[PDB]
């Protein structure tokens, strides 16, 4: 019944890896899009440095 | 290629005509030299031209234009 603290935080743990899991590339896409539209150096992120 | 140049270079001592075998040949070698020893230069960047805000220079790059020189 998870007396123990030490027992109740690993469960957390695998909670947070498994809702971690599935959402990934949607949150991918977001970042990606946000930071596309709004750093002033982000349109060419990616292959900065090149040549 | 060197012996050929030098056969083409010498034979008016003795006074000899070259005959087109010799002259192809000779010439031959000397384009096989010529293409062992060529190097082509690239045309470097103007030194006024920009650079653009994509390389994320004072970050990335010191300078936000081309040095263009030695």
């Amino acid at each position: 019944m998870a007396e123990t603290l030490e027992k109740k935080h690993e469960r957390i743990m695998l909670r947070f890896d498994r809702a971690y899991s599935p959402q990934k590339e949607v949150r991918e896409k977001c970042i990606e899009a946000t930071r596309f539209a709004r750093v002033p150096g982000g349109q060419w992120e990616g292959a900065t440095a090149a040549g | 290629a060197v012996g050929y140049q030098l056969l083409l270079r010498m034979l008016s001592d003795y006074s000899l005509e070259p005959t087109p075998q010799v002259l192809s040949n000779a010439q031959r070698s000397y384009d096989a030299l010529m293409t062992d020893t060529l190097v082509v230069p690239s045309m470097r960047r103007r030194g006024d031209f920009p650079v653009g805000q994509g390389n994320k220079y004072d970050v990335f790059t010191s300078d936000r234009y081309y040095p263009g020189d030695l």
